[PDB]
């Protein structure tokens, strides 16, 4: 073998303790960069001029965050959707005022994880298996792309990504409520549904698989002994559990095949998620939540409020306050 | 900042004293006949 | 003849239009005449901060910058009253026209310095008996410099002068004393100074450019602190026209 | 991997615990007052 | 700033040449079962 | 102090993600 | 932040005179000052009662 | 003594009635026939020392003069207030609905 | 009275670390095979 053969077994090795393969060739990089700049500037990194009104807002641990508060702060609304690379500043002090750090990072990361993605169908390949684990991750990573790339795209500037911090996250939630009355959004309420269900799911199947172990163990041992790494034999009781849920409900409520039961799993928090990541991806495009202000009306014309009028008057304190230096005309229309 | 200067001791044996707990745990099974 | 979409992103439009090394000619005033300046643009090359004195009392100097907010510094479009005066002397009035810039820069260390930039109400006169604009007239004058935040600014625990907080909601029953230099906001106005060097004259065109050197106060973020003083250097342009 | 033939067994004995944890707090119990000064 | 483009622009563009000859250099292969896919 | 308590739990967690991962027991076939 | 500047002690009579300055083995030290030649012209008692040196 | 110029100035007639030298110029619509014709001369030319000043506007016509007279008990005049008149406020004090 | 404000977790962690160390060491000899 010539030396560019070699390397290809090499990064393609099912024996490497970590698979590489072509797609964690663009990842390994991607993500080392993206780690790297997010640990420097989440710990160091100067106050960040995120909405261009000349107002840093102040990210870092060494400039008064904590780990709550703490974010690396989208890039400035001056820049909006223009690319933002080191070598487009005329200092990194410049460039950290601008929020450089953010989109290297945001970029670095998204194509890292998208080579993520790939890399789950690379490596299910060498191992002869099914290949549809990167699908279910797509769900995820959609949601990711949603709220780093295609809200700001839609919005037109960086500067209303999601922060990558905890305080930061919030933020974004309270005022995406105020602008695209989300939470009357169905497809959130899908996510919602996407995401209690995958944890009732996670909860019940977990329960139900527990409830059935063959006793294989004594009282002064932990039960998971009772199971041996790559044994054959299944290590619970898929009758007996069957048995318990099809009564706790009904009959055909209930799943006896394992194999549609671990669809339903994969699928019920998949497409919900998808539709979170579909409802932000669509708010970037301002159509928004179901909006029934003043939609009940006396035989007068008096307005008689519902709740989602009480939700209205909650949005109404987050978009007056949201912001509160950058509107000089009446609409935020952006 | 004006912190709680209680917050370093509080973090520290927060961390430590579990810490501590599952390490000697950890290293007593080790120790023992294979 | 340069286009927008040749201009665009470049840097060009944060320039003023220079002259080429052979405008060094005159500019007859007919002292009869009314005059304008119809454009001056002042292109900032270099801000300079004063120093804080450490406490020796020896004289603080100007140290350099880092200009942290791009090519967004320089002011333009300016126009005002060229006034001959009795004395021979031209007094620019100004008018109108895009006459600040915030601008924020960096001292070593990371002291960041806001500043409005600005040639507010400028009136600016030339020596006597100036009968023709030449590369040894000056223009010396004063402008105003209000505060660098406009009185509804917020501050980021939601207090302002003419909105917002008057008070730490935050620490409902803290003492307001210590507090009220933060609580009470206060909007700054004071004089900056300058001076226009002319380098070139095309006294066919009646356009003037050189050098300018002006000097004011940067941002007292609306009384909460002490600021800075300023020296910014840089070039200018202006279109001197018969009105 | 094949096994490290130098790998040994330690031990402390309880003699030696209590004898350490004596050392470790009398030590505390003296340098604790120049520690808080 | 220019050395920084040009030092990025030619890592970037190296990794980007080795993804793309390698998923060239007989990817549909390099599986355990039916490799003659050609 | 806050700052160095915050980077050093980082620190500790990133050093066990190391040790968990190439210093796990190894999963055998019985 | 800033030096004061050389302190010069006088007597009333003003002659120029010199405090002793602490060695570095002493956590305290008196107050003494002498003329030129070392006499001693000035002090802080310690008791008052027969003090001839005070700055008063 | 830090004294907030705003409030200040709220005890003074400005409170009370359109201060010709600081009022934003909305504030003329609340009477008729001001706004935005005499609204707008009223701004470009102030500061006034007194209420009557405000009829030696060049360019009035005698309807004009008629409607600043029969609307000088709804003017005062106060000293100029930096922080009132900067910004454009006068124009647009960032107050809409 | 005006400590030194670190003396408190100076003093926890100079008993705690070498305390745990010898238990962790004690408690695997014990479990150590008879
Ligand atoms: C896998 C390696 C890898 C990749 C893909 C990236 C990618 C990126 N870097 Mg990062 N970087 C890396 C490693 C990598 N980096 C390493 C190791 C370092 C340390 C030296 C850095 C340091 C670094 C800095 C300091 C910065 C970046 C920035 C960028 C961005 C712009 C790059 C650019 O302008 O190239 C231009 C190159 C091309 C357009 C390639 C064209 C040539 C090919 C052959 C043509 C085909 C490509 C075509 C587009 C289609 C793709 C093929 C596909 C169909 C398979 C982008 C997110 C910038 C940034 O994040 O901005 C916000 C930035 O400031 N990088
Ligand atoms: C008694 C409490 C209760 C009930 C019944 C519900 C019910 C619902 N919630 Mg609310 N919710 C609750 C408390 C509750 N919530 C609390 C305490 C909070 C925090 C404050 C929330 C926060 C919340 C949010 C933010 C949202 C919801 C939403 C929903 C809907 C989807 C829920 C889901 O898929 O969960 C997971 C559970 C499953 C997938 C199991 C199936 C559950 C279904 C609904 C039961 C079917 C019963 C059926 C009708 C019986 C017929 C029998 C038939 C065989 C004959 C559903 C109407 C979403 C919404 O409003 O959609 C329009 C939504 O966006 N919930
Ligand atoms: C009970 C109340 C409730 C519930 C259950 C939810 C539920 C949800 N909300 Mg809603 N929301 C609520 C109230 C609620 N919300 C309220 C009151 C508001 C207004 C204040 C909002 C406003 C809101 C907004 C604006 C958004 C949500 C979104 C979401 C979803 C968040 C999870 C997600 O995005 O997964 C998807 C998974 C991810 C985003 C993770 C991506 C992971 C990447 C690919 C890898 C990361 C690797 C990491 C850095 C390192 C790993 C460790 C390392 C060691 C390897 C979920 C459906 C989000 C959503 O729908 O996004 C699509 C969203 O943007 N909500
Ligand atoms: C005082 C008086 C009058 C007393 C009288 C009392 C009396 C005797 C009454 C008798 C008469 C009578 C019956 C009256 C009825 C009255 C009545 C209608 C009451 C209504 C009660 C009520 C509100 C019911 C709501 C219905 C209900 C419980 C709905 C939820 C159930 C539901 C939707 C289930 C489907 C969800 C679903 C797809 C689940 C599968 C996912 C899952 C759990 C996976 C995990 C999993 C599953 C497996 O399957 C197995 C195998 C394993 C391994 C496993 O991981
Ligand atoms: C601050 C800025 C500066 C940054 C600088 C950082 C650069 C680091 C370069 C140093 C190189 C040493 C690393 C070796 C460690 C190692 O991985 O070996 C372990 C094994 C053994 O190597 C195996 O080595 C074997 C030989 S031997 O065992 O080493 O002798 C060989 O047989 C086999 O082919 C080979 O796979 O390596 C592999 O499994 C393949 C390499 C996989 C590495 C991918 C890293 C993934 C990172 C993801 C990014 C996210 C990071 C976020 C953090 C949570
Ligand atoms: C009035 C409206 C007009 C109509 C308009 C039509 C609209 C389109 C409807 C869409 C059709 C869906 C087809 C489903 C087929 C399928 O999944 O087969 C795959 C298996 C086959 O079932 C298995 O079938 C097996 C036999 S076989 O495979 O079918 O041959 C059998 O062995 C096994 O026991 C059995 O469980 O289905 C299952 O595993 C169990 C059902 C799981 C539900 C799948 C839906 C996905 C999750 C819901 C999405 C989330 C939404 C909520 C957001 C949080
Ligand atoms: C406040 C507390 C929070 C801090 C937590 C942060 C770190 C958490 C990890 C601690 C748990 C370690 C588990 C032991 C793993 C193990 O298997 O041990 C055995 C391994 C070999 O693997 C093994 O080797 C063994 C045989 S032999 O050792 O090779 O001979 C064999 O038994 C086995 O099969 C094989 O797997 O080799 C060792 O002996 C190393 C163990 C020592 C680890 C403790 C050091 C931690 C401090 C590091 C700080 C870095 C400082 C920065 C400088 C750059
Ligand atoms: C920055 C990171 C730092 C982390 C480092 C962790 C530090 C760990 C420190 C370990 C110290 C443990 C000491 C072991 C203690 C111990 O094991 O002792 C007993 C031990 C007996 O050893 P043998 O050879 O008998 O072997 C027994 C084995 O089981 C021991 O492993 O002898 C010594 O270790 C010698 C030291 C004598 C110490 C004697 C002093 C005790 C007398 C009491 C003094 C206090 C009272 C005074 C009154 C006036
Ligand atoms: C060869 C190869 C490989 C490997 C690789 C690697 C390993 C890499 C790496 C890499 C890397 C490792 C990278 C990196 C990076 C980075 C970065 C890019 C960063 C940054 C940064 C910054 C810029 C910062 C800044 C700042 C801040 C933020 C704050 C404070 C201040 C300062 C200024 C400092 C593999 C296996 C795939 C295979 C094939 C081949
Ligand atoms: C620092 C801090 C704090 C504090 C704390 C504390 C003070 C604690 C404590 C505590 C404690 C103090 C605890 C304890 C304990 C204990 C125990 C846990 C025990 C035990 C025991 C035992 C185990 C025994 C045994 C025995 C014996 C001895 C004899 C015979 C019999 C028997 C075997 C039974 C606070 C929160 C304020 C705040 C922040 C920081
Ligand atoms: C609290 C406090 C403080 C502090 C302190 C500190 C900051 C410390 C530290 C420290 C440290 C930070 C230390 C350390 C260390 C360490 C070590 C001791 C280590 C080790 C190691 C090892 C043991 C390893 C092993 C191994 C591996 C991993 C792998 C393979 C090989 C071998 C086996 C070799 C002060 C005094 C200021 C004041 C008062 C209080
Ligand atoms: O930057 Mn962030 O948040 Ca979206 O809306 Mn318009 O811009 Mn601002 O206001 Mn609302
Ligand atoms: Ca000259
Ligand atoms: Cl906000
Ligand atoms: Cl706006």
């Amino acid at each position: 073998a010539n030396l560019w053969e070699r390397f290809c077994n090499w990064v393609t090795s099912t024996d490497n303790r970590l698979y590489v393969g072509w797609f964690g060739v663009i990842m390994i990089p991607t993500l080392l960069a993206a780690t790297i700049c997010f640990v420097i500037a989440f710990i160091a990194a100067p106050p960040v001029d995120i909405d261009g009104i000349r107002e840093p807002v102040s990210g870092s641990l060494l400039y008064g965050n904590n780990i709550i508060t703490g974010a690396v702060v989208p890039s400035s609304n001056a820049i909006g959707l223009h690319f933002y690379p080191i070598w487009e500043a005329a200092s990194l002090d410049e460039w950290l005022y601008n929020g450089g750090p953010y989109q290297l990072i945001i970029f670095h990361f998204l194509l890292g994880a998208s080579c993520y993605m790939g890399r789950q169908w690379e490596l299910s390949y060498r191992l002869g298996m099914r290949p549809w684990i990167c699908v279910a991750y797509s769900a995820p990573l959609a949601s990711a792309f949603a709220v780093f790339l295609i809200y700001p795209i839609g919005q037109g500037s960086f500067s209303d990504g999601m922060p990558l911090g905890i305080s930061g996250t919030f933020n974004f939630m309270i005022v995406f409520q105020a602008e695209h009355n989300i939470l009357m959004h169905p497809f959130h309420q899908l996510g919602v549904a996407g995401v209690f269900g995958g944890a009732l799911f996670c909860a019940m199947h977990g329960s139900l698989v527990t409830s059935s172990l063959i006793r294989e163990t004594t009282e002064t041992e932990s039960a998971n002994y009772g199971y041996k790494f790559g044994q054959e034999e299944e290590t619970y009781n898929i009758v007996a559990a069957h048995g318990y849920f099809g009564r706790l409900i009904f009959q055909y409520a209930s799943f006896n095949n394992s194999r549609s039961l671990h669809f339903f799993l994969a699928a019920w928090p998949v497409v919900g998620v998808w539709f979170a990541a579909l409802g932000i991806s669509t708010m970037a495009f301002n159509l928004n939540g179901f909006n029934f202000n003043h939609s009940v009306i006396d035989a007068k014309g008096n307005v008689i409020n519902t709740w989602a009028d009480i939700i209205n008057r909650a949005n109404l304190g987050m978009e007056v306050m949201h912001e509160r230096n950058a509107h000089n005309f009446p609409l935020d229309l952006a | 900042m004006e912190v709680n200067q209680l917050g370093l001791i509080a973090t520290a044996l927060f961390v430590l004293v579990p810490s501590v707990f599952l390490i000697i745990l950890y290293v007593q099974t080790e120790s023992q006949q294979k | 003849t340069l286009t927008y979409d040749d201009i665009v992103g470049t840097g060009l439009a944060n320039k003023c239009p220079t002259l080429d090394d052979t405008a060094r000619g005159a500019y007859p005033i007919d002292s009869s005449q009314t005059y304008r300046i119809a454009r001056l643009c002042l292109q900032p090359t270099t801000f300079l901060v004063k120093e804080e004195p450490k406490n020796k009392r020896q004289e603080a100097e100007f140290v350099p910058t880092k200009l942290v907010t791009r090519e967004t510094t320089s002011l333009d479009q300016i126009q005002g009253e060229l006034k001959v005066n009795s004395d021979g002397s031209l007094t620019f009035v100004e008018e109108d026209g895009i006459d600040f810039q915030p601008v924020t820069v960096q001292m070593a260390g990371g002291e960041r310095i806001p500043l409005l930039f600005t040639v507010k109400n400028l009136v600016a006169s030339t020596q006597p008996n100036v009968t023709s604009i030449t590369t040894s007239t000056d223009f010396k004058g004063e402008f105003n410099v209000p505060s660098y935040r406009t009185a509804n600014f917020l501050d980021p625990k939601g207090r302002g002068l003419a909105s917002g907080y008057d008070s730490a909601i935050a620490l409902p029953q803290a003492k307001e004393e210590e507090l009220a230099r933060a609580n009470v906001k206060r909007f700054s106005l004071t004089k900056g100074q300058i001076s226009l060097n002319v380098a070139k004259v095309d006294g066919r065109t009646g356009e003037i450019a050189g050098t300018f050197e002006s000097e004011q106060l940067s941002d007292d973020d609306m009384g909460a602190h002490e600021p800075h003083e300023v020296k910014i250097q840089g070039v200018f342009y202006a279109s001197i026209e018969p009105a | 991997m094949e096994p490290n033939p130098n790998r040994q067994p330690v031990e402390l004995n309880r003699t030696s615990l209590y004898l350490g944890l004596l050392l470790i707090l009398v030590l505390a119990l003296l340098f604790s007052s120049y520690f808080f000064n | 700033m220019e050395t920084l483009k040009i030092t990025v622009y030619i890592v970037v563009t190296f990794f980007v040449l080795l993804f793309v000859f390698g998923f060239l250099s007989g990817d549909p292969a390099r599986n355990p079962k039916r490799k003659d896919l050609e | 102090m806050e700052t160095i308590t915050y980077v050093f739990i980082f620190a500790c967690i990133i050093a066990l993600f190391f040790f968990a991962i190439f210093f796990r027991e190894p999963p055998r076939i019985t | 932040q800033a030096w004061k500047g050389h302190a010069v002690f006088r007597n009333k009579e003003g002659e120029e005179l010199f405090v002793r300055r602490m060695p570095a083995f002493f956590e305290s030290f008196p107050v003494i000052l002498t003329d030129k030649n070392g006499v001693v012209k000035a002090d802080i008692p310690f008791r008052r009662a027969e003090s001839k040196y005070s700055f008063e | 003594e830090l004294v907030n110029v705003v409030d200040e100035k709220l005890g003074t007639a400005y409170g009370e009635k359109i201060d010709l030298n600081n009022t934003n110029i909305a504030a003329f619509i609340q009477y008729r026939g001001l706004y935005p014709t005499l609204a707008k001369l009223i701004v470009k030319n102030a500061p006034y020392e007194s209420v009557e000043d405000v009829l030696n506007i060049p360019g009035l016509t005698e309807r004009q003069k008629q409607i600043l007279r029969e609307n000088l008990e709804h003017f005062t005049v106060t000293e100029v207030e930096t922080a009132l008149v900067e910004g454009g406020d006068r124009y647009n004090n960032g107050l809409y609905k």
